[PDB]
């Protein structure tokens, strides 16, 4: 259990440091899906069942529709690999590099103050998870379902040619 | 001497420096929205340091 | 706990504005009908609207978990409510000239006023969330639904760049605050507490990134004049007032419930943050030719006040009533304003008239937006005969009554900087410069009766004072 | 237990057993038979003539539409696979939860249908002409 | 027992991960993949906390977050198709022509 999540957690961290620092596109996506699914597996790790399988659920179908549009727009050979690796300079990463790193810093300098007595892992079932959503959380169901709405209307709106 | 009314300009003083720190403040406002993330993750340190220091 | 049909009763704004929306698309799906499509939706508003006599009858309750209707809810709702009324009112002028499909504005407008009928009635992180959301993304498809010009393309991409970074900021806040209290409730987040945890500060902190960020608070400013120009008019309208309306007063009631509210360090953040927002609001907006960045820098400064309003919450007992009058009086003056300058772009052609070249003069050709517009420069310069003068007093009385005199300096002097550029707007009115139809009128009809309302309830405000004191929520 | 943990690692040594498998045949035929020479193998197959550019160009898809619209009603079944473990549990205002959840799913649906959001067929292939 | 600390870390890590990726790209498909990273990161934050609580209102706020993720990607591939149709670049630095 803390096999998994320790290892999961670094190969999450490891690729989403690989995905912000590349220039292939698809090899980007490629690497998020690694990074995705290793915080499924965190989550499986944690009890969280239904939220580590919505994960790798809903996140296949999301970057399948970026390698989409990575094909439409961005793969071109060694033009757009030419011009990506130019926009990024040993100045651009390490000006925000300490203002994350001193984030970070103050993040967990926080979270080490909390009081932890461990997570268990007892799974919490996607049944109870189920009850829960529409029991309490009935008006979020409702109005993610208007939000969902809302991103359907943008986005025919707006991605649209004439 | 008096002839320029120095007092008065002494009381415009506050109304220069008014105009000088609203054009050094619009210098911010370059327009990249890059920097207004970068400005969001400064302002969020700075927060953050000040609630952990008190 | 389940839902009560009484707790349907109390749900009645949201109810019938989620049915408007509904019952809008349907008939968008079955034809595209502009005068149809738009009175639809300003009757489910209007509906929502007088609804909330039959909220009242209901009383002060809790709807789930979730949800809290109190006469707080009330007076936020109704102030939403008259906001998105107002925004579609100057919107079917505006989208007449719009050749692409102008129904969808409609529809989005009523999804971000449900967002904000939500936010009025939010007792919970996770209805604090999804309100900003459902109010965010319809702003991020009203924001650029005129993406064939170049400033409005830009004003959308930062607006839904900068809010979704902003929206994970306030969802990691939300889980470190979960992480230390166990309750995403609003009583509780500070229950088990001493005060002072270091996680549920850093999560507070990130949360107030977020809330800061939607409020166009310092540091967390600088997309305001971008987006606010970049927007169309009645966008820019319904993005000053409703948004900022809504997402103050769930920040109100955030920190009214969480006994964290009362924590010094909070407070002192808050503070250093309504002083660096009043001063640079009026600072930035000294140079301005443009009448939407000077209005974004406004909205800035006047966030600013609101927020030494919010600072006082703990200590005095005046300080909940000084943000629904300030809050309303805002209301009228900006939707005056940003309706005088969308009913000067109307109809749709391109780029808005936005440069303070032409609205120079505009008394020789248009007298009473001209008036209208001046009395809202008045209004939003804290000048007496107006209701921004009785919000500002208000904010001065509140901080008086705490003894936050570095807020009260800060109060004073922002006026004077904002007394130069609206009087320099106002009076540019009134210099020498170098329609026909009943929808373009009822615009007109809005921004004159804003005027009127500004005015009287400047000479005459205890109407309001006293709708403001009925509108208590539950202690 | 020891059932679960006997089926943990049953599934740890089914999952490196087709891992390692894959592995050893794509080894297995990496390794052998011998290799053809020719000045045009390397050469990608168009049906016997030399390309006009090549496959890396900006291939406009067009259902780019119908995948933002795939995401979204991916997300809205999640909530419904949720709903649907436990309807027992959630009795009849449970259903009625979900049946407004679902009719507003139906009418954006209806909706992305009417305003033609999900047609992208060119106008020659959309067969009109019928005897 | 795993610490809740540990995974906080975790989220947190990722979070600025995701962060700095927003701040230090100048394509917008790559802000986009730094904002997916972001809100996944606050989910898993979100996750983390209701596990140590054995609540299910933490994957309640993670499906809550994936939803409003899903939408904005959504939303953020519209405009970046607008971007690249009404410019022929990507790069994010060119829409900067409102300024002052
Ligand atoms: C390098 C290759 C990938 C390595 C990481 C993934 C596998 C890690 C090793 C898991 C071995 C099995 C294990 O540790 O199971 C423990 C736990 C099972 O759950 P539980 O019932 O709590 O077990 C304790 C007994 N009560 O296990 C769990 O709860 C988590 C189960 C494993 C995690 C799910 C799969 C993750 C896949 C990551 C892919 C990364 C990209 C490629
Ligand atoms: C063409 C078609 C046009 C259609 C009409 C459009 C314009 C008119 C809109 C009408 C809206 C009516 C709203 C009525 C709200 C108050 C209803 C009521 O009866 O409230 C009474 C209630 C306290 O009384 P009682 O009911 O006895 O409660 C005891 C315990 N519950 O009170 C409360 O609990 C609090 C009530 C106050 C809450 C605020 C008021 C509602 C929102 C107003 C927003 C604008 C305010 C600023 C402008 C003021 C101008 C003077
Ligand atoms: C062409 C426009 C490009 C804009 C890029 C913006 C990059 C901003 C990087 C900021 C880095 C800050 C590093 C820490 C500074 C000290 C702490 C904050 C100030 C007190
Ligand atoms: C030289 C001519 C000057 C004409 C000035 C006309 C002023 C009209 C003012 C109308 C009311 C405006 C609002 C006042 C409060
Ligand atoms: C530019 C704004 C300047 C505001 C000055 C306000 C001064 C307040 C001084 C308060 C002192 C309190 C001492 C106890």
């Amino acid at each position: 259990m803390e096999f998994a999540f320790y290892i999961c957690g670094l190969i999450a961290i490891l690729a989403t440091l690989r995905v912000i620092t590349h220039t292939n596109p698809v090899h980007a996506l490629l690497y998020l899906i690694i990074s995705l699914l290793a915080i499924s597996g965190v989550f499986f790790s944690l009890g969280a069942y239904f939220a580590g399988a919505l994960e790798i659920i809903v996140y296949a179908g999301a970057i399948m529709v970026l390698f989409v549009f990575v094909v439409m727009m961005l793969n071109l050979g060694g033009s757009e690999i030419e011009q990506e690796r130019q926009w990024l300079k040993p100045q651009v990463w390490i000006g925000p590099a300490i203002l994350s790193a001193i984030m970070l810093v103050v993040i967990v300098y926080a979270i080490l103050g909390v009081n932890d007595q461990g997570i268990d892992g007892t799974p919490i079932s996607a049944k109870a998870v189920g009850i829960t959503l529409f029991g309490p959380y009935v008006l979020a169901v409702e109005l993610a379902s208007m939000l969902l709405l809302a991103g359907l209307v943008v986005a025919f709106h707006v991605g649209r040619e004439e | 001497l008096l002839k320029r009314d120095p007092l008065n300009s002494m009381m415009n003083i506050p109304a220069v420096l008014s105009r000088f720190a609203g054009k050094g403040l619009l210098l911010s406002e370059n327009g990249y929205l890059r920097w207004y993330v970068a400005s969001m993750s400064i302002g969020a340190v700075v927060v953050l340091a000040l609630l952990m220091v008190l | 706990m389940t839902i009560t049909p009484q707790n349907l009763i109390a749900l009645l704004p949201l109810l019938i504005v989620g049915l408007t929306v509904v019952v809008v698309m349907l008939s968008i799906a079955w034809r595209r009908n502009h005068f149809l499509n738009a009175t639809l939706s300003v009757i489910g508003l209007n509906a929502a609207l007088v609804s909330l006599w039959f909220v009242g009858q209901a009383g002060a309750m809790d709807v789930t978990p979730l949800m809290r209707v109190d006469g707080f809810a009330m007076l936020y709702t109704g102030l939403v409510l008259l906001a998105s009324l107002a925004t579609c009112t100057f919107a079917y002028p505006w989208l007449e000239g719009y050749n692409d499909n102008k129904d969808e504005f409609y529809l989005l407008v009523l999804i971000a006023a449900l967002g904000g009928i939500l936010l009025a009635n939010a007792n919970h992180l996770a209805s604090l969330f999804l309100g900003i959301e459902l109010i965010s993304l319809p702003l991020f498809g009203l924001v650029g639904y005129a993406f064939r010009q170049k400033r409005s393309l830009e004003a959308s991409i930062k607006y839904t760049i900068l809010s979704a970074a902003a929206s994970s900021f306030l969802l990691f806040g939300m889980a470190l605050v979960y992480a230390q209290s166990g309750d995403l409730s609003f009583v509780a987040l500070g229950k088990n507490l001493m005060l002072n945890e270091p996680l549920l500060l850093a999560g507070f902190g990130l949360m107030i990134v977020g809330l800061g960020f939607k409020l166009s608070l310092v540091p967390f400013h600088l997309w305001t004049p971008d987006v606010y120009q970049g927007a169309p008019a009645p966008v820019s309208t319904f993005l000053a007032t409703a948004s900022k309306i809504a997402i103050f007063g769930v920040v109100m009631r955030l920190f009214l419930y969480a006994p964290v509210g009362d924590s010094e360090a909070i407070r002192v953040v808050l503070a250093i943050i309504a002083f660096a927002s009043i001063i640079f609001g009026n600072l930035m907006a000294l140079s301005q030719t443009n009448i939407k960045r000077l209005l974004g820098y406004s909205s800035i400064s006047h966030l600013g006040y609101l927020l030494v309003a919010l600072i006082a919450l703990q200590t005095g007992e005046m300080s909940m009533e000084a943000v629904g009058v300030y809050l309303a009086g805002y209301l009228f003056s900006s939707l005056g304003a940003f309706g005088v300058v969308s009913l000067m772009s109307s109809p749709y052609r391109g780029p808005d008239a936005d440069s303070l070249f032409s609205y120079r003069g505009l008394f020789w050709h248009r007298p009473i937006l001209a008036a209208v517009m001046t009395v809202m420069m008045l209004s939003l310069a804290g000048i007496p005969m107006t209701l921004g003068f009785i919000g500002k007093f208000y904010v001065l009385a509140v901080g008086v009554q705490a003894h936050l005199w570095w807020l009260v300096g800060a109060v004073v002097v922002g006026s004077a900087i904002g007394l130069y550029y609206y009087l320099r707007v106002a009076v540019s009115l009134y210099l020498h410069a170098p329609p026909s139809n009943w929808q373009y009128s009822a615009g007109g009809i809005v921004v004159l009766i804003s005027a009127l309302l500004v005015l009287v309830l400047g000479v005459w405000p205890q109407p309001l004072i006293s709708i403001v004191r009925l509108a208590m929520p539950l202690m | 237990s020891t059932e679960v943990i006997a089926h943990h690692w049953a599934f740890a040594i089914f999952l490196i057993v087709a891992i390692g498998l894959c592995c050893l045949m794509l080894v297995g035929g990496w390794f052998l038979g011998g290799r053809a020479r020719a000045r045009s193998k390397n050469v990608p197959f168009e049906s016997g003539i030399d390309s006009v550019g090549s496959a890396r160009l900006r291939l406009s898809a067009k259902f780019y539409l119908v995948a933002m619209f795939f995401v979204i009603f991916d997300v809205e079944a999640l909530y419904l696979f949720a709903w649907s473990t436990s309807i027992r549990e959630s009795g009849w205002v449970g259903f009625v939860e979900a049946a407004i959840f679902i009719f507003v799913l139906l009418a954006g649906l209806v909706y992305l249908v009417r305003i033609g959001a999900l047609d992208w067929t060119p106008a020659r292939s959309r067969r009109e002409r019928m005897n | 027992m795993i610490p809740l600390q540990h995974g906080l870390i975790l989220a947190a890590i990722l979070f600025v991960l995701g962060l700095t990726g927003l701040v230090i790209r100048r394509n917008l498909l790559f802000m986009l993949i730094g904002l997916e990273i972001m809100i996944n990161a606050s989910a898993l934050a979100f996750v983390v906390a209701g596990s140590y609580w054995g609540q299910t209102d933490g994957q309640v706020m993670y499906i809550l977050a994936i939803s409003l993720a899903a939408a904005e990607a959504s939303i953020g591939l519209a405009l970046l198709l607008q971007l690249h149709r009404r410019r022929q670049n990507l790069n994010i630095d060119s829409v900067s022509e409102m300024r002052g």
